[PDB]
RNA sequence: GGAGGUCAACAUCAAGAACUGUGGGCCUUUGCCUAUAGAACUUAUAACGAACAUGGUUCUUGCCUUUUACCAGAAC
């Protein structure tokens, strides 16, 4: 049942992308 | 958890090199709250005041050119234009005024704010002017038959700074109800809605290569990918609140204003910060009136201008011996979030 | 088919002293050079009007309690 509670909130939005990788190119 | 921060060990990120204060211009009357630099020559500024004034300095020697008045009340922000020898400058006077370079008259008055206009930027391909301010809307002007075409309906306070992208989201907005709103103007309505600020976002500013924005708030300053948008990277930060503004060289590096006087440079790509500086307050201030109103680069991005609420512009030089004998700053040693 | 109309629509009327088309050569369509044909209306004490009003912004004044309404010059 975890996917209805939170629905719609989830990590992977608190968590900067550029971090694992410098110079990925946007 | 721990696997990123593995990650965030193996870049050893971008060596820059550090600033310093090449030149102080006094000569404003009041503070100074916005600077714009000649988008083509870069033979010069646009300041605005405390003072109503806008008085033009010349970047090469620092010399007063001209004097623009014409407002009634202080000038928030003033923006020039590439493609028109236009200026647009805007006020708390209600009023969003164009300028004619060639002959220094006022041309038009863009009409129908409720309140003080904080914030213009001008659209790069469309002939199109962005407002914004105490509304809490930002109103799309026809450059032309002075026609407030579009109004965005949004954010829930006062609108604090506003850029403008040649493609999707064309309007990035910055409010103090401490979100950023990425703007679809054709349709009208919020693209996407980035929150993660925790109070007023107070400055923005594009990268000029990137297609990103850097956003501000108290303590934290973030960086965002527009199109997607997502959040990109971070910026380390201990509390350097409040930041004022922000700017970008072309080289990547990331500039933060303090008002406690402190002047953060950072690394765009990493978010490392590099250096911090602190400036003399002058001769008979106080030590509160030491902090950073606006700040840009030229067209090149080896100057640095500030505004400083002491009365006076401050400019800024990348030092040239540098290089690895001694630069290296704070050295990459990031604590645990 | 000719004369007209206190009829209409669509063009054009302020500029390198200035328009348009075409032939040929070079660059690579633009643009430059060369050759040729036709140019109504408006212009040199400069302009479509052999006439002559008002409004907006910005400055300088003039009246002078303040705002409309104004006084007389300029720029756009
Ligand atoms: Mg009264």
């Amino acid at each position: 049942l975890t996917d209805q509670i939170a629905k719609n909130v989830k990590l992977d939005d608190f968590i900067p992308k550029r971090q694992s990788n410098f110079e990925l190119s946007v | 958890i721990v696997n990123r921060y593995e990650k965030l060990l193996s870049q050893r990120p971008e060596w820059h090199a550090p600033w310093k204060l090449s030149r102080v211009i006094n000569g404003h009357l009041g503070w100074v709250r916005c600077v714009a630099i000649d988008p083509v020559d870069n033979e010069w500024f646009i300041t605005g005041s405390n003072d109503t004034t806008m008085k033009v300095w010349d970047l090469a020697t620092g010399k007063l050119k001209t004097t623009l008045a014409g407002h009634v009340m202080t000038v928030r922000d003033v923006a020039v234009s590439d493609r028109h020898p236009y200026l647009f400058s805007v006020s708390e006077d209600k009023t969003v005024k164009c300028w004619d370079l060639e002959k220094n008259q006022i041309i038009r008055d863009y009409y129908g704010h409720l309140s003080g206009v904080r914030t213009v930027s001008i659209h790069p391909t469309l002939d199109l002017i962005a407002t914004a301010g105490r509304d809490s809307v930002i109103k799309l002007w026809d450059m032309r038959t002075r026609i407030p075409v579009i109004t965005l309906v949004g954010h829930k306070g006062p609108i604090n700074q506003v850029q403008c992208t040649p493609v999707d989201p064309q309007v990035v907005s910055s409010s103090t109800d401490a979100t950023v709103r990425l703007w679809d103007v054709v349709a009208g309505k919020t693209m996407k809605v980035l929150t993660h600020h925790k109070r007023s976002v107070r400055a923005t500013a594009l990268h000029p290569k990137e297609f990103s924005v850097a956003s501000a708030c108290t303590d934290d300053i973030r960086s965002w990918g527009l199109a997607e948008g997502s959040l990109l990277t971070n910026f380390e930060s201990e509390k350097t609140g409040i930041i004022n503004t922000l700017s970008i060289n072309q080289d990547d590096v990331l500039f933060a204003g303090g008002d406690n006087g402190v002047l953060s440079f950072y690394d765009y790509k990493s978010g490392h910060k590099y250096q911090s500086l602190a400036t003399r307050e002058m001769v008979g201030s106080l030590e509160g009136e030491r902090s950073v109103l606006c700040s840009t680069f030229d067209k090149t991005g080896l100057r640095l201008i500030t505004g400083e609420a002491d009365k006076s512009i401050k400019i800024w030089k990348q030092d040239e011996t540098a290089t690895k004998e001694s630069e290296p700053g704070l050295a990459w040693n990031p604590n645990l979030s």
